[PDB]
């Protein structure tokens, strides 16, 4: 039934607030939290993300978290901002200093218990809690550190529920914060054990998309965030909108996840629009199918053609021909057949929603479990191993009473995931 | 007297039940409130001191949705609220959740309601179980239920109407697992099972009804016509014929060889103009063509151990014999040398009743051919391969195991399946 | 030749040829009853043996209808006892998986403490 | 002087129905017991204080049916309810059933009727037993009774009247079993036995009485003539065969060869124009022709041991002796060495009475003929083989063993019938 | 006196016809009252009917079924108003074509209920001969309970006689696979528990309807018409007064030479079609040779493959007794090879002046021929076909049974066939 959402750190709140903006508009909810939409379907599954408050008002089941007041205040003073319950804003002052160990162990643990106080309170108001949803950067202090601390602390309290995350992968293309690989490596380990499914949102891909495709010379976070928000409404569509399913976070996990550690998903969107740019004319059914499977459209900087798909899920939005949709979908896995495991029969599922996204008459979202993702980790591990080799910026970490051995552990944990990814890539039916 | 309690498990089960139950009401002049203007239908309908007729049925599901659609439905008044049992959390396509984790919580309450329906039976023949092979409830809960009725009702007759998974008709990556696990656990507890291959139903709508993309409604209504034909012999009493259980004796030579193959004819689109009507032999021949089979298999290549013809509408033995004779000359119908070559024939009086505002047309005479062919074992073999493919790698097995199950259960279930395949090989030997 | 003369009757011997040779030749109730009673026994014994065979055939039926009952109260006993273990093993299993994953999380909660302690030690 | 006439089973009862029908006619008794204005007829009738003459007879059968047909008929009044003994179910064509089974049950009750019949005698001559040969009642019961009559009223005579079975006349497949078993049991107890071959009677109702398929009534009308023609001297004041003990003397020299062959003349029908009624020689010559024989055998091939010619009605002695002279003139007719060649003639002057409104017509002259010839063995041999074919393969035997009797008693009966057959060989030299 | 038990679909249907056929011959209108012409009809009425003064004539019959269906058919039937209500002894759980259900589990529950009825019906008889059962050997009620009843009756009235009208199944008529199992298990019980057994083969009745009667699609009504015809013809000497003057036990003593060999081949001439059409008289030879020919036998055996141990033959109507006798002796003198020589005058002929309904001359035949082993081999073959592979056996073992009981049934029957092939080979 219901989903409890946690947004953490600068990026967590930044992406979270836009997700909340996107979906509120989709559901007929205005910034004051009142409803004035035209379709009953908007409210049909509203109970997933919104608490039906007093005076016929709807208010997100969302907890906002940071070890700094900064982003927290911008959100509060944001367009919708007022919409969120102000009791749920669990904020600190200390800062996490783009240091995972400050977040996960020191400054972060001081606020963690206060966070769970609010999370318990939102879990109470549930007829049947489905699970949790976390938005965070794996390169900061709060996002990476305290976000994974919360995972571990929620996981203890709600083992039975689903743990789903939207994790944003660091890139030099975006942030000259040297230690970012360290934070990303430590978080990935925590994720590999504590979440059920993670949508890997690579800032390398995001910059490249805005830059090479969208032709944005100097793309902003606003520009990258728009793609993340596009993607999120996409992935969450079947959960929010009524269709032919039924519509569970668990059912998706059971189908999309063949092996436990391997739950990092490569999202992809089509069409790729520029932030606040009025749409030209709509894409045809094949255009959507083609684009959706293009490396150029992938939310994580990996080539799907350099690997094999264990499982794929595709969501089509708008009032388009499903016979055409199905014709194309098969054609694709009938030529590209060699990019899909023979040992997972019928590994590509397809959903259609007549409710198109704002400003798009027709969109398609892709969710794939590609061994290709090992490229993402390899990149991180490479950058990590470089600094670690040097024992670079390591007193920032050991200064939080941490261990060098914790790093060597994390390093190997990253490597084992690549060895595991490659294992099934290579693996044959015979 | 000669009482028959129906049980509908999960999404597929319930929705097929509704298709069955509205048709049943039509066949016996029953209005959606219960009132009605051959005492024989009582085998399926209980009657109150007010004159309202209630079905001898139970709708179970681990989640509300599907059953709620009945509860707010056009037949909200056709059942007791007591006899429509829903949970709060589905089995998320997991047999181990249906069978253990989740279904354990509902089982006792369900059996308790079945017992209350049982207490109103002057002489209960047995049970009719409608479930999916695929769904976590259709698979796990069903097996749990069959296991418990075998304790509760002992050797009392238990029948199945199972829905064999097809890619074309929804389906999910893990269904082969759920399919194999159920068959295995259910085997002992089942007296006789009617397998329905969703692809066949799909292919029949697509070819005869001309439906480019068939709705569950289009499928389910088709299925209902075949089921009502199988059950006509119980809800109706004619001098002419109509006599199940006697069929069951011919169909089942050995306990484990209890899955007949149904071939229904005619499926006519409610737009085929001039048509009106067909001859006995036209429909009798239709039975021997594969394009009419309920399960996709090749009986032209296998051997037969029984053949039963269930006629309805306007049928006279004179021409049934004539038809049967013309067939028995042709050498493609090869039976084993341990059983006779006769076809057991039953004839109904009540013409096939068609659903107002339906897809099928009104027929002067319909036939259903139940037969024990070794070729049904092809459906097992098909399912098994997909099982073997995934299991070879243990793809998705963690989900089962995590819910309490053991790797051993899969091997146990798989060996059973293999022995069943050998049982069909062995049996077809002359 | 004569025999005798009567009222509404008479008689007389008539010899046509004489006889060639002059010379001429060349029970208890107990034992009937002993014999009658003897056969009655035989009729009564075969009746008794026929009665014995039917009695054994009657017993047969008792045993067969008995097996049918016993066969059911073994099927139900198995199905039930199979169920008992299946439900129980799953219980122990799922709970142990859950108990292990919490030890692991509490184990990592141990690590946290000693890190906060190691920060103090450095200070 | 007195005589008890016992009628055993369906055959004997029906035949005895006819005999008393004829005696009542001859003596002038009404079917009510009364009579109007020689006396010796009493040797068969006992008077009640209400002038009625009750037949000294006891009718037994294991099924009611037959006897009810008497205790319904005009002759119901004749006999008392005590003398007509009936059982619930017949011996089902089984000798073992009649003798051992349903026998034991009824024996004493039947004997008691005879006792109370006997307790009314100045001296009982003997008994006259009527029965079939092939019936389960008219064989099993009779033989059991004959055994008891020999112990209870020992020394007294016995005159058997038995109906020899024939295919043409309602015969059953087990009849030869019953037939020999009875003869083996009824052997040491019978003083004299007169066989009546049903074939011979059947033939005579055809060729002479013009009835193609004759009824029992018709067959019985003929039987009774002979039986009455035998008892002629007993019921009237005759000289030849005045007592039952005369038959043993006059016909039976060797004790076991006690089966005289009878011959009657004339056999006349009513449905035909009148003509000159036959002379003595006419009816005498007729006494040697096999066409008029009571039993089916060749007396032309077989040595005799006795001969008696029993005349009735308008007969004259000179007209009798003249006919005896004529027979020896053309035919020689063989006799045994140890026996004199000659007849014992006896004439009873009472007219031959015929049933008013019957197949048999009014006659002034009649002659029955008693003769013991070795040729009677030819009648036994016919039966002995039928028995031997079935016993050879034990067919039907199970029914007899089932009723108590031993398989030992089948061989025992035939072995004795094989000795009786050799007795006609020792004599017929 | 005779008590009539009818068991199952077949048994009651067969029985109901015999009861309606004879009631016409006896002047009993479907409301139980004498309306006949001659007092010759009432003469032996006490064999089958009782008085409910009345006059009211009630058939001495017990109606037995493990399910209601068939009983209600008769209740709603034409003659139905005739039977004693107190004599419909039924169940609700129908045995469902299972010898095991009928003989063991199900029937045992209803057995004592029926027997108490027969106890009552026997108290009202001056002297009973025995019993008469009409039942099939392919189903459950008539096949299993019918045998079980016979056995419990044997146990209650040893001395009484056991007569049966057993309808032998065929793969042609009816398609219930299990049939040989039921049949063989019943046969095994008949060999030991009955005295006379009229072997009516459905294979034969269908072929007669199909080929001879030109009946394109024969019905049960048609098969049953031929059975009812014979069932009256075989009982002519019991209910009709003639020079015979015989009963059930005298018939047994004379027909059955060996206990086990007691299965008779029924036969009727002319073979009348339902309703239509009568016309034209039969000549004596026409009636005689027709009757002795195989195309007139209710059992599927060629009598030219055996030897007649004993023969019974009732001729009805007005005819020359001469002509009939002349024709019998002619036939025996012609086909002497197929009549046992070691049993003298083994062919018996009966007559009855009153002819049957519609046909003014008929002749019923009862042969005890060694050829009947052909019917058993036919059954034993079908049995062993399924039995070697142990097919359908589960339906019986589920009812508490053993495989041993199937082995025995076939063995006991295979022994019966070997028994017929002793006297089949034997001379004199
Ligand atoms: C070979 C045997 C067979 C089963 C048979 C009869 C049965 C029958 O007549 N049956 C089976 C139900 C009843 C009956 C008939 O249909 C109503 C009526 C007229 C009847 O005789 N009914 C009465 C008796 C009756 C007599 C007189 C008038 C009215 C009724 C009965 N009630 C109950 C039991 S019998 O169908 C024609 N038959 C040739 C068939 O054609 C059947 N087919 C087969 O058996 C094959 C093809 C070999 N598998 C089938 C298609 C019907
Ligand atoms: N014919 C038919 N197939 C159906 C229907 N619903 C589902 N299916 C099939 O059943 C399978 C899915 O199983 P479900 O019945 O939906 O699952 P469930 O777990 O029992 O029920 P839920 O948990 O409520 O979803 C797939 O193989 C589908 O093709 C239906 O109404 N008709
Ligand atoms: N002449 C003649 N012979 C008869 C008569 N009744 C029967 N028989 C013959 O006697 C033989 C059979 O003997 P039954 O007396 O009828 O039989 P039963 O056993 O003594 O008597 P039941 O059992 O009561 O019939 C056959 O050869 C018959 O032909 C009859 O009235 N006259
Ligand atoms: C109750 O009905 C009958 C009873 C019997 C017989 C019979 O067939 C003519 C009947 O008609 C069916 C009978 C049978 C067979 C015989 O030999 C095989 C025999 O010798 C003799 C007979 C019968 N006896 C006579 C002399 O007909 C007695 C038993
Ligand atoms: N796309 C996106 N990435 C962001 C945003 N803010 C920060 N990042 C990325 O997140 C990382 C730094 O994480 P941040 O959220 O600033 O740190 P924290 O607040 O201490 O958890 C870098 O790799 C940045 O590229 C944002 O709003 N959008
Ligand atoms: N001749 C004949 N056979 C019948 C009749 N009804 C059923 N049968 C046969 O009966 C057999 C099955 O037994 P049935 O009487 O139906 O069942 P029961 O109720 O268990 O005795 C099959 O071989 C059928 O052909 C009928 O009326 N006449
Ligand atoms: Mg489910
Ligand atoms: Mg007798």
């Amino acid at each position: 039934r219901e989903i409890v959402h946690i947004q953490a750190g600068q990026c967590g709140n930044q992406i979270g607030a836009k997700f909340w903006e996107v979906i509120s508009d989709e559901h007929g909810i205005d910034p004051t939290g009142s409803y004035h939409g035209d379709s009953d379907l908007q409210l049909e599954r509203i109970n997933v993300y919104y608490n039906e408050a007093t005076g016929n008002k709807y208010v997100p089941r969302a907890i906002l978290v940071d070890l700094e007041p900064g982003t927290m205040d911008s959100v509060r003073s944001g367009p919708f901002g007022q919409i969120f319950r102000p009791d749920n804003f669990v904020f600190g002052q200390s800062g996490a200093g783009n240091n995972w160990a400050k977040g996960h162990y020191t400054e972060g643990a001081e606020l963690v218990d206060s966070v769970l106080d609010v999370v318990r309170k939102e879990s109470e108001s549930c007829d049947c809690l489905q699970g949790f949803q976390l938005t965070h950067s794996l390169g900061g202090g709060t996002g990476s550190g305290m976000g994974t601390l919360l995972i571990s602390k929620i996981r203890e309290e709600y083992p039975d529920r689903i743990m789903n995350t939207f994790s944003v992968m660091p890139s030099p293309k975006v942030s000259d914060t040297v230690v970012e690989p360290y934070n990303a490596t430590l978080s990935v380990h925590q994720l590999v054990e504590n979440t059920d499914e993670t949508y890997s949102i690579d800032n390398e891909a995001l910059y490249d998309i805005c830059f090479r495709t969208l032709k944005l010379t100097t793309p902003t976070y606003g520009d990258l965030n728009h793609l993340v928000s596009a993607t999120m409404s996409g992935v969450t569509t079947c959960l929010r909108f009524p269709g032919q399913l039924n519509a569970d976070l668990r059912k998706l996990a059971v189908n999309m996840v063949p092996f436990p550690r391997l739950h990092f998903f490569m999202p992809g969107f089509a069409p790729l629009t520029s932030r606040g740019s009025q749409q030209y004319r709509a894409l045809t059914v094949p255009e959507l199918t083609q684009q959706m499977f293009d490396s150029k459209n992938m939310m994580a900087a990996c080539d799907p053609r350099h690997g094999r798909y264990l499982t794929v899920a595709a969501v089509f939005r708008g009032r388009m021909s499903m016979k055409e949709v199905d014709e194309q979908m098969l054609n694709v896995q009938n030529k590209n057949s060699s990019y899909f495991v023979e040992w997972i029969p019928n590994n590509v599922k397809t959903a259609v929603c007549d409710i198109p996204p704002r400003g798009l008459k027709m969109s398609a979202t892709f969710i794939g479990n590609s061994t290709a993702i090992q490229e993402l980790f390899k990149r991180i591990s490479e950058q990590f191993t470089a600094m670690f080799r040097r024992k670079a910026f390591l007193h920032w970490y050991t200064g939080e009473g941490m261990d060098e051995m914790e790093f060597t552990e994390a390093e190997s944990n990253m490597n084992d995931l690549v060895s595991e990814y490659q294992q099934y890539q290579d693996a044959t039916a015979d | 007297m000669r009482e028959c309690i129906s049980i509908h498990v999960g999404q597929a089960g319930v929705q097929i039940g509704n298709a069955c139950w509205e048709l049943y009401c039509l066949e016996h002049g029953i209005q959606p409130d219960g009132q009605m203007p051959d005492d024989s239908f009582n085998t399926f309908f209980s009657e109150t001191g007010a004159g309202k007729h209630v079905p001898r049925a139970v709708f179970v599901d681990l989640e509300p949705t599907v059953i709620d659609e009945v509860r707010t439905g056009t037949y909200r008044q056709l059942f007791h609220p007591e006899q429509l049992i829903t949970g709060k959390e589905d089995a998320a396509n997991n047999y181990a959740r249906g069978h253990y984790t989740i279904g354990k919580e509902i089982i006792d309450l369900v059996l308790d309601r079945i017992r209350k329906l049982a207490d109103q039976c002057t002489g209960l023949q047995g049970f009719l179980v409608f479930h999916s092979f695929g769904g976590g409830t259709g698979s796990g809960f069903t097996s749990l239920l069959m296991e418990r009725l075998s304790v509760d009702y002992g050797k009392k007759s238990k029948l199945e109407f199972s829905i064999y998974p097809a890619p074309q008709v929804s389906t999910a990556v893990v269904e082969p697992y759920n399919s194999i696990l159920t068959t295995h656990t259910t085997l002992e507890h089942s007296d006789c099972a009617f397998m329905v291959d969703n692809e066949a139903i799909y292919d029949i709508c697509r070819r005869n009804l001309d439906i480019e993309r068939p709705t569950y409604t289009n499928l389910n209504r088709l299925i209902g016509q075949i089921v009502s034909s199988i059950t006509a012999s119980l809800r109706f009493d004619g001098a002419l014929n109509v006599d199940l259980t006697e069929f069951q004796t011919n169909l089942v030579p050995y306990p484990r060889i209890h899955f007949p193959l149904a071939t229904y004819a005619p499926v006519i689109s409610a737009e085929k103009a001039y048509h009106e009507q067909l001859s006995v032999a036209e429909i009798t021949n239709a039975c021997f063509e594969p394009a009419n089979q309920m399960v996709k298999c090749d009986p032209r290549h296998g051997k037969y151990m029984a053949c039963c013809l269930l006629y309805r509408g306007d049928v006279v033995p004179k021409d049934v014999n004539a038809a049967i004779a013309t067939i028995k000359t042709k050498r493609t119908i090869q039976f084993v040398d341990w059983c006779p070559t006769g076809f057991k024939v039953g004839i109904n009086y009540q013409p096939p009743t068609v659903v107002p505002g339906g897809d099928l047309a009104k027929v002067q005479r319909a036939v259903c051919m139940l037969s024990n062919t070794t070729a049904i074992a092809e459906a097992w073999a098909r399912l098994d391969h997909k099982f073997d493919l995934m299991y070879a790698k243990r793809a998705f097995v963690h989900w089962y195991v995590g819910e309490g199950m053991e790797e051993g259960e899969f091997s146990e279930a798989r060996e059973d399946m293999a022995a069943l395949e050998k049982d069909y090989e062995e049996v077809g030997v002359d | 030749i004569e025999l005798n003369k009567a009222t509404s009757g008479q008689s007389w011997e008539v010899i046509l040829k004489p006889p060639s040779f002059d010379g001429v030749p060349e029970p208890s109730l107990e034992e009937i009853q002993k014999k009658l009673e003897a056969a009655e026994e035989r009729r009564k014994y075969q009746e008794a043996e026929l009665l014995k065979h039917l009695a054994e055939k009657r017993e047969h039926e008792r045993e067969v209808i008995q097996k049918a009952i016993e066969e059911n109260n073994n099927f139900i006993k198995m199905a039930k006892e199979k169920l008992a273990q299946k439900m129980e093993s799953n219980k122990e299993n799922r709970e142990a998986h859950l108990a292990a994953m919490l030890e692991r999380l509490q184990e990592k909660d141990k690590h946290a403490e000693e890190v906060r302690k190691n920060k103090e030690l450095k200070e």
